[PDB]
Formats: structure tokens, sequence, C-alpha cells
């Protein structure tokens, strides 16, 4: 389970800027913090973990000052290093079964430039040389360094471990996939691309293949894992066959939420009927 | 106005201890610095306080910091006449070059000399070039000199005079008038003067 | 560098003509993160569109999720229209259930 | 470390005034504050290195410039009464402060005057009563209050037994353009004053107009000058 705090900061000019961030434990969103807002918002009932109303308030205020501070710093760094500017900051820890490890990566205009490593900021190999001075300035602050180290070394792992027992439930929830078939013209003359749509499954790991009874098709392509709004997943597995060779193919879906009982969709009664309920005029088709 | 200093002006007997208060609301508060400003010259650093509950010492100077209360005090042990300056509290909002300094309006510390034997007297002095002044002098620094409640008459403030040759010190104030009929006897009767004050006749 | 967005339109449940459903528009791989996403039924905007908060991948590029409540037909069209600094004209990608 | 020039300056409304800072410390960050009673220092303009310049909290009326690591000028294009202050530049990464510049901007140069200086001889009564003798110096009728006062004995500046008021005082407290006066005391032993061989000189340095200042008025030009009065000892 990888826990990441993700910060988005935009600087349009000297006077206008905003910063927004969100927090992910695994693929679940736990917090959100908008520029419009004073405080960090929970997106789960258990987002506080095992910290107490006092402990969290202190950690919150800590962040509240940071956000104001980070803002003025960068504006000043820019006056030093003679807009528009985008900064991205990713920090957290990947929990091992032990034990763990931490990270605080910073990106500038889309590129990965700085990390916090050991007791200070350093520029990542192959970084621009103008950043040397800003890092020299930023490393002269003992106070930030101290608080950042505690955050990474002690505070972050002790927090996440709180979430993993508090969100025991929502993390180990199971959701059954629902699949359906369809096909589209291939890019090749007289071939057909067949689609097996799989939707609404959690957790993420899943097995989808095109079969011919025994032999699973080697031309089976797995698409990207796309998200649903309700924290479930979407995948499609496609197969290119020469038109008139669809007959005898089957989509097979293996996922932990079913147990032993797969979804085996055959190309041809069940199929025919579902293809009738999704008919349309085919504008526009790509 | 995030850094406020207390008290506004302080007055101590030469040899005694003096306490100076500083309250700030600057956020964040990385460090707090005390400066001395010798009237006419620039600022000069005495001490810095960093930790959440810090306490430093620069010989006779000693300072304390309490961030939880956002408060610092500067103590001076065995004040000297040299200590007559303005003391300025400055707070820094970062631990690096990017920080802004936040200055207090300062505390004005006047260190009055001790005078074990006064000789209160007012003398008339005549101009070396062919006009006179009145010199009020050798009173103790328990006396204050009021400024003239008269149009044409001028009176100065207390001034401390150190003859380091003999380690003898005295206070003095000059009054003069454009007007002719100006006796020295009634020149400082704007102030409360000691019962022993020596008024020599000029006639 | 100024990365250009990719648009993906897909439904939450198997599409059944005349049955309540949700349409997802996932926009990815763009830069800078300022973006404007509208969803259109028959070329006109939709009154209620829910957005997710924005994030980015391990490759630092931004993604976001727009979704709307809809019931499909044989005749009705649905598209996702994106405005962004890397495009001179706004891109429009129509829903294609067969994809 | 940190040098400033000039130390005293007198301007007219609408004149140009450059204030020069210089540092041999090799720092990057240079600052310009101004000091006024009840305020604490206030940032006008600051700098991160050669060729860079920045607005402080109160930069209105001021352009700054940093030609090199070493020098940081504050420029006043159109001087105004409001800009009467004491200015400090500082160098460093936090800071180290210069000895300050005192500037006055006046509505008109018409009322600027040098001091008249006079020494008053020690009272006989004081000699008999205390065995000590106090000379008293008196600088009068000068405007504005930019004066430095020293005591000189036998051709060498003394500090022992010297006094000067902290403040000048207005010769007419009610009037706003009033002239100023500053007193100073020098006390020595009777027998030291009773020696005719001894020489006493009061010196007042006054800051006024410079080389390139237009003066069309009738009276003598109230330039930056030294005015002195003097006395010798006597057995009587
Ligand atoms: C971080 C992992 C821990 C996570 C566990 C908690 C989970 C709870 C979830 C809540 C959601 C959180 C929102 C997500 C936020 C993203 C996390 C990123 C962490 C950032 C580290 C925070 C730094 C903390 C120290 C700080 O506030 N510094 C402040 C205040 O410091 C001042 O005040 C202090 C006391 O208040 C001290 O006195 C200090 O000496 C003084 O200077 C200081 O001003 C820092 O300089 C601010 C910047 C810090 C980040 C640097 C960014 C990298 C540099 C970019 C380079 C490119 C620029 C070139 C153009
Ligand atoms: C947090 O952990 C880091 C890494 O162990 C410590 O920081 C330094 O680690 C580097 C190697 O990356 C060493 O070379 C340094 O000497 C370490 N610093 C110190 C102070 O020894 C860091 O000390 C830890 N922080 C805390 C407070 O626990
Ligand atoms: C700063 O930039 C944004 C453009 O994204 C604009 O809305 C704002 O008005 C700008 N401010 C200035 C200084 O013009
Ligand atoms: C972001 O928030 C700050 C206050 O925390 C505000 O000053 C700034 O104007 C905001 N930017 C906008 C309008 O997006």
């Amino acid at each position: 389970y990888t826990f990441r705090c993700l910060q988005m900061s935009s600087f349009a000019n000297r006077s206008w800027s905003r910063t927004d961030s969100v927090v992910w434990l695994g693929d679940l969103q736990t917090h959100r913090w908008s520029n419009d807002s004073a405080t960090i918002s929970f997106t789960k009932p258990w987002s506080q973990g095992k910290l107490s109303n006092q402990q969290w308030e202190k950690l919150q205020h800590m962040f509240q000052v940071y956000r104001v501070s980070f803002t003025r710093d960068i504006q000043e760094l820019v006056k030093m290093m003679s807009y528009p500017i985008e900064i991205q900051l990713s920090a957290g820890c990947e929990m091992y079964p032990g034990a763990s490890e931490s990270f605080l990566h910073v990106a500038f205009q889309g590129k990965y430039v700085v990390r916090f490593w050991g007791t200070s900021w350093q520029t990542v190999p192959g970084a621009p040389s103008w950043l040397d001075l800003p890092i020299k300035v930023l490393n002269a602050d003992q106070g930030t360094s101290a608080t950042v180290q505690m955050l990474l070394n002690d505070t972050c792992p002790l927090f996440v471990r709180g979430l993993l027992e508090a969100g025991k439930s929502d993390l180990e929830k199971q959701e059954k996939p629902v699949a359906w078939l369809s096909s589209v013209p291939s890019s090749a003359h007289g071939h057909r691309q067949l689609v097996c749509h799989v939707s609404g499954f959690y957790p993420k790991p899943v097995w989808v293949m095109w079969m011919r009874g025994d032999q699973e098709q080697q031309g089976t392509h797995r698409g990207d894992f796309l998200p649903n709004a309700d924290e479930t997943w979407y995948l499609q597995a496609t197969l290119d066959v020469e038109a008139g060779e669809e007959a005898g193919l089957a989509c097979r879906v293996k996922h932990s939420s079913l147990g032993g009982q797969d979804i085996i969709l055959y190309w041809g009664l069940h199929h025919i009927l579902d293809a009738q309920k999704m008919v349309w005029n085919h504008r526009h088709h790509h | 106005t995030q850094v406020e200093q207390s008290p506004q002006s302080l007055v101590v007997r030469q040899g005694e201890n003096s306490v100076l208060q500083c309250n700030y609301s600057v956020t964040p508060d990385n460090h707090l610095r005390w400066f001395k400003q010798d009237t006419g010259k620039g600022l000069v650093s005495l001490t810095v306080l960093v930790d959440q509950k810090d306490k430093t010492s620069n010989g006779r100077y000693s300072a304390t910091l309490d961030k939880d209360a956002k408060h610092s005090t500067l103590h001076i042990t065995a004040t000297l006449l040299d200590d007559t300056a303005t003391y300025i509290c400055v707070v820094g909002d970062r631990g690096s070059a990017l920080g802004r300094l936040h200055f207090g309006a300062g505390t004005q510390l006047i260190v009055i000399p001790d005078i074990q034997n006064p000789d209160p007297a007012v003398y008339q002095l005549r101009d070396s070039k062919s006009k006179s002044v009145c010199l009020f002098t050798d009173f103790d620094s328990q006396t204050n000199v009021s400024q003239s409640k008269d149009s044409d008459v001028y009176i100065t403030d207390k001034c401390v005079l150190d003859m380091r040759s003999m380690d003898f010190k005295s206070n003095s104030a000059v009054a003069w008038s454009n007007k002719s009929d100006f006796a020295c006897a009634n020149a400082f009767n704007n102030s409360i003067i000691p019962e022993d004050t020596f008024f020599p006749s000029p006639e | 560098i100024q990365k250009t967005p990719q648009i993906q339109v897909y439904s939450r449940h198997p599409p059944e003509n005349g049955k309540p459903n949700i349409l997802n528009c996932y926009v990815t791989q763009f830069h800078p993160p300022h973006i404007e996403i509208q969803m259109l039924k028959n070329g006109k905007k939709i009154p209620k569109v829910e957005m997710s908060d924005m994030s980015f991948s391990k490759d630092w590029s931004f993604y976001i999720l727009a979704h709307t409540e809809f019931t499909p037909t044989e005749t009705d069209t649905y598209a996702c229209r994106v405005k962004h600094a890397s495009m001179a004209e706004p891109k429009t990608v129509y829903w294609d259930r067969d994809m | 470390a940190v040098t400033q020039s000039p130390r005293n300056k007198v301007a007219v409304t609408g004149g140009k005034v450059t204030l020069s800072c210089n540092q041999t410390n090799n720092h990057n960050n240079m600052y310009w504050y101004r000091q006024d009673t009840g305020h604490g220092l206030r940032l006008i303009h600051y700098s991160y290195g050669a060729g860079s310049t920045e607005k402080g909290d109160i930069p209105d009326g001021y352009k700054a410039s940093r030609p090199s690591q070493e020098n940081f000028s504050l420029i006043l294009e159109l001087a105004t009464p409001s800009q009467t202050s004491v200015y400090f530049c500082a160098s460093g990464d936090a800071q180290f402060f210069g000895p300050g510049t005192r500037l006055t901007v006046l509505e008109d140069l018409k009322n600027v005057f040098p001091p008249e200086v006079a020494v008053f001889e020690p009272s006989e009564a004081e000699i008999s009563h205390t065995q000590k003798a106090t000379l008293v110096c008196l600088a009068t009728g000068f405007y504005p209050d930019h004066v430095e006062l020293s005591w000189w004995v036998n051709g060498k500046e003394v500090h022992s037994g010297v006094c000067t008021d902290p403040q000048p005082l207005k010769e007419q407290p009610a009037l706003n353009d009033s002239r100023y006066a500053l007193s100073s005391r020098l006390r020595v032993s009777a027998t030291f004053w009773q020696n005719p061989r001894n020489h006493f000189r009061c010196q007042v340095q006054f800051y006024g107009l410079s080389e390139n200042d237009e003066w069309t008025q009738d009276r003598a030009k109230p330039v930056t000058q030294i005015v002195s009065a003097e006395a010798w000892g006597r057995a009587d």
C-alpha cells in the first residue's frame, strides 16, 4: 500500500497564485485541500486514522502555515532567479510488511527536479544548474529541515498505520465486475476488433482474456485501467480477428470478488439479446 | 504593527538592573533578535534567540524567549552610563535569506548618574565676546527641569557631565532670554528646585 | 513542455436503451492543469455535471474525472468538450459504446 | 563593513537625491529601511544581487538600483517633505546595518540658516564655591537641525567634562518653520581655566546647501559650513 500526498501549485504572475492538494492511500482518496478552503477536508469517515482531535489539529496547523509559507517562498525564489510557473510536490511513504520508506519529490514545469533526502533538499541528477542557488538558500533553514525529517521519519508512517487499521473495512471491500461485449471496425481492411467491457470492480487486480475453450488468444490486448466515479474500475480487453471468425470466441473474467465463478461471455443466445438493447444510429464513430 | 515593545522609555540608577519586554504576533516566528542603537549611529546586534524556549547570554546582556507566549525579555545586569541607547526587538519569519524582518519601535533607556553629594546652584555666565546665560547645575538626578512657560525665555533639558579625570559627574541645564530684565533667580522657577539651591546676587 | 490532453468517454453500466446510467469522461496527460470540461447532450451543455478533484500519475501528468447522469437512446448524442492551452480550438470526443 | 554617503543632506521639494550604500562583505542581499519615531524600521526596496532590485513595503517615491554586488543606491526623483527621515541600508542573509543618513526635504530653501555660536565664560561664584569652572556654548538661529557640536582645547578635541543636549530646541515652539538652538557645556578645574595659556574653542558643524545649489536671494549662501566661537583662560 502506497500513501501519497499530492500538491498542485500554480503561479500565473507576481500577484496571482493558487495551491490545491489531495491525498491517496492506495487508490482511495482520503483527503482534499482546496485553495478556497482554510482547512483539510476528509473524504472518508476514517481519514483521521487513529490520531486524536488534538493531534490532528496540531498537524493541520503545521500544514496551514506551510501552505502560506511555500507560497511566499516561491515568489521570492523567482525574484532571486531572474512566470507562468507550475510546481508539483509528491510526498508520503510506501508501507512494507514489516518497515517502510519515504519520499518527498518536487517537480517544476512538469519535470522532476528536487528531492528531500537525508537531512536536506538536493537536485536530482540531470537537473538544471540554475537550481543550485535556490537549494543553497533553502538548505540554510534548520527549522524546516527538522520538521520535514520528523514528518517523513516518524509522523508519516505512524499516521498511515493508523489509516490501515481504521480503514480496514473500505480497503478490503470487494465489488463484482460486470462485463459486456461489442465490436468495431478494425483499421485493417475486412478485419473486426472485438471488445470485452469489464466494469465496476474493486480491488484493482483482475484477469481478462479472449479464449477458444482451451487456448487463450495471444492477440488479446489489455487497455488502461480507467476509474469510475464511485471508486470502482473499468477495463476493456480487445481482440482483432478477420471478419467471420468471431464465432467460437469467449471473454473470460477472473477476479477475487467472485470466488471461483468467472464471467464467461460467449460471442453468440445471451449475447444476441444484449446486443439488441444497445442499438444506435452510429453517429459519430471515430 | 506585529512587534510591540514595552516599556516605551525606561530610566535606571547607574549600577542597577533593567528589564525590557517584547511581544510579537508575527507568524511564523523563526527567531528573535535584540539590537542596540547608539543615538546617531546604526543598529548593532546583541543576541539571537532560536529555540521554542531559549535563553542566551552576552556578558552583561541576557535574554529570554517564549514562543508559546510570543514573548521575549532582555535583562541588563549592572547598567552603565554607556548603555544609554535605543533597544530594538526584531523578529524573523523564516530561517533563511527569503525571510522578512519585523522591527519594534524600540525602548529608550536613560541611565541616570548617581550623585552622593549635590551642590544645587544657579550661576550667571557672561559672553567672552562682549549677553549672558543661567547655568543650573550640580543638583541630583531626582530633580527634573521644566521647559519655559514664557514666550521669549529658553530653557534646556538635563545633561550629564562626566569629568573622567577625577571620576566626578554632574547634571546641568542652561536658560537664557532675549529680554533684559531676566534674573537667574527666577529663571528655573518653572521647575521644582531643591531647598539648598545657591542663588548668588549679581548686583 | 506543454502536454496535450487525451479524452475518454465510457458508461458506468452496460448501455441499455432507456435505462438510467452514468457517463464518465476521463481526461488525462495534460499540462498545465488549468482546464475546462463540459459534457453535452445533443450539442448543448448539461445542467448538472460532477467533477472529481484533480491529481497526477507517477509520471507527473494530470488527470481528472467528469461524470453525468444520463439515459441513452438510439438517437441521442453525448460528447465531452475540453478547452486547454495546448489546443487552438476546443476538442470534442463523442461517446461510442461500441468502443 | 557597511558605509553610507552622504551622512547629512538637505533638499527642496522636487529635487533629486541619491543615497549611496557600500559593502565589502560580499553579501548578496541588500536592503533599504527608513526610521521614524513610533515606527521601527520600514523596508522601501531590497536586492538579491547585481542588477536586481525589488519593492519593499513602502517603495512609493523611491526608485532603487544595484549596479554591482558592492553598491546599492536609493534614488529620490522628486523629493517631498514626507521623505524627511533617517535611512539605513543593511547587508546580509537573515543582517548588518550602516551608520545612517539623515535627510530633510523642505518646502523652500528660503528659511535655511547657519548657526550663530557664542561661548559664555565661567562664573566667579562657581569658581569660589566649587573650585570648578564651566564654559557654556550656544548655537542659535539655525535651520534645519542638522548640527554636530565639538569642544576643542589647546587645538585638540576633548571629550572629558563635555555635555551637549540630546535635542536642539525650537526658538519658537508654536511656529512650524521655527529656528533651532543647541547648548553645550564644558567644565574643568578652576586652576585649569585660571591659566591664560589655555585655549578653548567651541565648534559647530552645520549642514546646508552644496556646490550645485541655486541661490538667488540677497543674504549670504547658507552652505554646509563650520562656525566657531572661542575663549582664553584668565587669572582675572
Ligand atoms: C509530508 C509527509 C507527511 C504526511 C502525513 C500527514 C498526512 C495528513 C494529510 C493532510 C494533507 C496534507 C496536504 C498535502 C501537502 C503536501 C505535503 C508536502 C510536505 C511539505 C513539507 C512541509 C515543510 C514544513 C516546514 C515549513 O512549514 N516551512 C516553511 C515555514 O518555515 C518557517 O517556519 C517554521 C516554523 O513554523 C520554522 O521556524 C522555519 O525555520 C521557518 O523558515 C518554509 O517557508 C518552507 O521553506 C516552505 C517551502 C517548503 C517546501 C519546499 C519546496 C521545494 C523547493 C521548490 C524549488 C523550486 C523553486 C524554484 C523556482
Ligand atoms: C531521518 O532519516 C534520515 C535518513 O536515515 C536521517 O538523515 C540523514 O541521513 C543521511 C543519509 O541519507 C546521513 O548521511 C545523515 O548524516 C543523516 N542525518 C543525521 C542528522 O545524522 C535523519 O537523521 C532522520 N531524522 C530524524 C530526526 O529522525
Ligand atoms: C495574473 O494572471 C492571471 C492569468 O491567469 C490573471 O487572471 C490575473 O489578472 C493576472 N494579474 C495581473 C498582475 O495582471
Ligand atoms: C488562494 O488562497 C489565498 C488565501 O489562502 C488567497 O489569498 C488567493 O487569492 C487565492 N487564490 C485564488 C483567488 O484562487
